[PDB]
């Protein structure tokens, strides 16, 4: 995926200073408040019956990590995508039949967490750029519907 | 469709915009022109550079046509017929774009009123942009 | 939102569906799973056999939870508040799958009624299950 | 994708039957009513304020049956829709900037004027077979995108 190489650059130094440790619980957790269909996929996950009940729990925080890093690993070499998560839409697709539309739902949560976290630090421009980050994430993990 | 609880988030977050009203519109308008660039060829009569006065201004319009909204909340085909007619018959914008910026705006909420951006509110705000977004986009005359 | 005509069309295309609400909610229902798989996960204790009694009578169910729906066009979300708990609240039924269903419902009048779904009727069926879609799948509570 | 050898004798079968000269256009001008946003990539065209007008309009019918046959080209191709669409996908996706979910739209447009045209015969699992083929002409069309 074509970042420019400011792009890159800003958007690593932006990661860089994410913490890998609650943004990620931040992301699947508003996922599920905003999205509330989402649910669905993790009843084995427990209370997840208020935005405080969701928000707070080590099962939606510990399984956000996961995903974070999901996140990093494409972050990392950005111009092979659909091999990182080859397993993942495996996964999601042919395992847990996710619609594809939800993986651009959370991408966008994502950048909605990241712009909450850095306020004026997340610029048009870096926003931009983190468009093209998700956008290409988001249609990785649905390859296998293809 | 919006609860009650919704439409008291919407009115309570937005109303913590005020002045910066015109500053956030033009900022969600400008997030949406350079994170997707197909939705700038709705605006060919526009100087869409950064500072433009003129995105700028067409972005207190927006902002200010959203604070219609939020208090005419229980009838929007009524208030915003006009806006209607004007996305809807006029330029027929396809409501991929309408997403596209209601995402530009929640980002732009988020930079900007963090204490203000709870998940219960980002609910509540998702809808209600999703809800006029369906008011602009529909032929209902 | 719906426009005047659209009222009068939903009412005037549902008005030939007969005492065949059964047979039609029934064939949308097969339509739907059939065509895509995924929707069966919602159905795990049905029997989704071809000629499914259970099914038969769902569609039933489907076809006059949308009677009731034509029957307050212009208060859904109160007719609707039952379902939208049951669908929203307790299901979680993804909204993709009302898109889902609403095509194969297309369909299916397209196929038994061809002399009502006309072009501006089809449109109009289409916004009237948008519409259910939005009330059954949104919490309005 | 793959149909099975059932699948595919019904589709081929179903379609020898098409009217190609109006499904087509039936199509297409279904698409500009239905969802009238689309209107706005036919401005070339003409009049369109009415949904009468757009069915007799000699233009829709015409393009509609243009793209009947690209539709017709999909059918023959069912191994590698990808590359029978790039050409297409390329003008639609680089040139015209058409949101894809347009490209599904159309397709279960088309699906409604075969159960219009065939009624009882476009029995579900014909419909079933269909939906697999517009999936499929949908993500080629799509693939300039990803
Ligand atoms: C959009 C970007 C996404 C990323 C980067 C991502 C990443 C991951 C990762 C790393 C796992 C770990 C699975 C394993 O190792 O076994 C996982 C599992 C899972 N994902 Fe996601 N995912 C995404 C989207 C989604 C969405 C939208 C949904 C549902 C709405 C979803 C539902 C699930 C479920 C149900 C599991 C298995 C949970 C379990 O272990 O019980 N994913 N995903
Ligand atoms: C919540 C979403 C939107 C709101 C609240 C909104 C509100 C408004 C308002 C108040 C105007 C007044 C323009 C005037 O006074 O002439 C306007 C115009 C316009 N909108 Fe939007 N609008 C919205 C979404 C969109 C989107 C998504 C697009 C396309 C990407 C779009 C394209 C335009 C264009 C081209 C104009 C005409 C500008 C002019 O000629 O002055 N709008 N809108
Ligand atoms: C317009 C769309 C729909 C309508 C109007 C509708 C109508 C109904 C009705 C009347 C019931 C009766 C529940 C009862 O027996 O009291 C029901 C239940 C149900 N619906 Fe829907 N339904 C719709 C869409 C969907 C979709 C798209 C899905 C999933 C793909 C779904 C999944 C279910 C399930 C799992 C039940 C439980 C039925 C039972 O246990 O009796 N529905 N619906
Ligand atoms: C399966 C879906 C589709 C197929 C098979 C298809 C097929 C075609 C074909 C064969 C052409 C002829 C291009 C030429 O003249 O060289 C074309 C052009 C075009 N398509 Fe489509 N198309 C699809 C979807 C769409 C959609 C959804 C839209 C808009 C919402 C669209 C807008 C256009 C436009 C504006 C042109 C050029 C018209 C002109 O020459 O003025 N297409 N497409």
């Amino acid at each position: 995926v074509h970042l420019t190489p400011k792009e890159k650059s800003a958007v690593t130094a932006l990661w860089g200073k994410v913490n890998v440790d609650e943004v990620g619980g931040e992301a699947l957790g508003r996922l599920l408040v905003v999205y509330p269909w989402t649910q669905r996929f993790f009843e084995s996950f427990g209370d997840l019956s208020t935005p405080d009940a969701v928000m707070g729990n080590p099962k939606v925080k510990a399984h956000g990590k996961k995903v974070l890093g999901a996140f990093s690993d494409g972050l990392a070499h950005l111009d092979n995508l659909k091999g990182t998560f080859a397993t993942l839409s495996e996964l999601h697709c042919d395992k847990l039949h996710v619609d594809p539309e939800n993986f651009r739902l959370l991408g966008n949560v994502l950048v909605c967490v990241l712009a909450h976290h850095f306020g004026k630090e997340f610029t048009p421009p870096v926003q931009a750029a983190y468009q093209k980050v998700v956008a290409g994430v988001a249609n990785a993990l649905a390859h296998k519907y293809h | 469709v919006l609860s009650p609880a919704d439409k008291t988030n919407v009115k309570a977050a937005w109303g913590k915009v005020g002045a910066h009203a015109g500053e956030y519109g033009a900022e969600a308008l400008e997030r949406m022109f350079l994170s997707f660039p197909t939705t700038k060829t709705y605006f060919p009569h526009f100087d869409l550079s950064h500072g433009s006065a003129q995105v700028k201004g067409h972005g207190k319009k927006v902002a200010d046509a959203l604070t219609n909204a939020v208090a005419h909340v229980d009838d929007m085909p009524n208030a915003l017929s006009a806006l209607s007619d004007l996305h809807a018959h006029k330029l027929r914008v396809d409501p991929v774009n309408f997403k596209l910026l209601s995402h530009c705006l929640l980002v732009t909420l988020a930079a900007h009123l963090p204490a203000e951006f709870t998940p219960a509110v980002h609910a509540s705000l998702d809808k209600f942009l999703a809800s006029v977004s369906t008011v602009l986009t529909s032929k209902y005359r």
